[PDB]
């Protein structure tokens, strides 16, 4: 399989697809819990 | 019949990232559109013309704007019942004005706004507003205002709720310590997430792309990861409604080998000071502001609170945000 490997900082967007709305959308420098 | 796309996300992002220092940025333009589009049914000349151009409404009028807002909460309501989904608006006034029913009532028509008149004065006032705002997040973000100025007139509030469980979910006996290269170049250790599965995946010159679905599969999440000696300052400046079609377009069903972090992240905007001048909305934050629509007092929007909260775990993902449009007597 492909690796997707989340190890640095990347974008990413919550969306709905019959309206293909983006609800939220981000970019993530910085892991926290 | 109007065909809005996603151009005022890429355009907030953008601007937002550009204006901000912090290493996450974390936004709803659906939140921030909703909200300030209960505000715009207010506003006359080019206090109005401003605000459409920040939404990237320019060429619609507020008949369609608020029947596409109409259309789509409603829509998002019900498209996933294993999904919980949160879309509430209120408007708060000052109790003794007068604020005009065909703006009231266009809100209450078209964008289901709770209305009521308060003495912003009371004690009980600042938790009767941070009280909607926690209800209506899950109890996620339970304060959007810290105090209320003396001249405040009306604060307009949309809160978007999310919660969704992931349509595979990852093993909490498969998370491990590993690390994760921070946005300053030093690393930290994380709780790494993992799992072998089917996802949406596609890939161009920048980066790789995966899209991972909630409940009925109606919700995802798309995760842009940028490529060795890339960075995610150039995805975010070039992410346009060109280049996300071509994205979606491009999303085929892959064996991928996925490793995520736990990560949560809580932020908070003025957007009124840079971001929503740049993009194109000035006057409205001025004396000069007219909004003949709300009132025959002289009112101007002081401020546009915006938090966001977002947690991302082995089950899922929950997110929310407020927007609150704060109005003030000149
Ligand atoms: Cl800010
Ligand atoms: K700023």
């Amino acid at each position: 399989p492909i690796n997707f490997h989340i190890n640095k900082p990347f974008v990413f967007a919550i969306r709905e697809k019959s309206t293909g709305v983006i609800l939220f959308i981000g970019e993530i420098g910085e892991v926290k819990e | 019949k109007i065909e809005k796309d996603n151009a005022f996300a890429f355009d907030l992002l953008q601007t937002t990232r550009k204006h901000v220092t912090e290493a996450n940025v974390f936004i709803s333009p659906l939140s921030v559109s909703m909200a300030l589009n209960m505000t715009l049914n207010g506003a006359a000349g080019v206090t109005a013309d401003e605000m459409k151009t920040a939404l990237r409404e320019t060429g619609y009028t507020m008949e369609d704007i608020n029947e596409y807002s109409h259309s789509l909460r409603e829509a998002l309501l019900k498209v996933d019942p294993s999904t919980t989904i949160g879309m509430a608006n209120s408007i708060w006034y000052k109790q003794g004005e007068l604020v005009k029913e065909p703006f009231i009532l266009a809100n209450r028509t078209h964008y289901d706004a709770e209305v009521k008149a308060v003495d912003f004065s009371s004690p009980a006032t600042l938790p009767a507003i941070n009280g909607w705002c926690a209800q209506k997040t899950n109890d996620k973000i339970t304060k959007i205002l810290d105090y209320i100025p003396g001249n405040a007139f009306m604060y307009l509030i949309n809160a978007v709720y999310f919660k969704g469980i992931w349509v595979t979910q990852f093993k909490k006996s498969d998370t491990k310590r590993a690390p994760f290269r921070k946005a300053d170049g030093t690393t930290q250790e994380v709780n790494m997430m993992a799992q072998k599965s089917t996802f949406g995946y596609t890939t161009d010159e920048c980066c790789q792309y995966l899209e991972m679905d909630y409940g009925n599969k109606a919700f995802s999440m798309i995760v842009m990861l940028p490529n060795e000696g890339q960075t995610t300052r150039d995805v975010i400046e070039q992410l346009d409604n060109k280049h996300w079609s071509m994205i979606i377009k491009g999303i085929r069903p892959t064996q991928v080998s996925l490793r995520m972090p736990r990560f949560k992240t809580e932020c908070k905007y003025g957007l009124e000071k840079k971001i929503l001048p740049e993009m194109g909305m000035n006057v409205p934050f001025t004396e000069t502001a007219d909004f003949p629509g709300i009132t025959d007092a002289a009112i101007f929007i002081s401020r546009v609170i915006h938090k966001t909260f977002v947690q991302v775990d082995e089950e899922g993902t929950e997110a929310a945000a407020v927007t609150a449009v704060e109005m003030v007597k000149t």
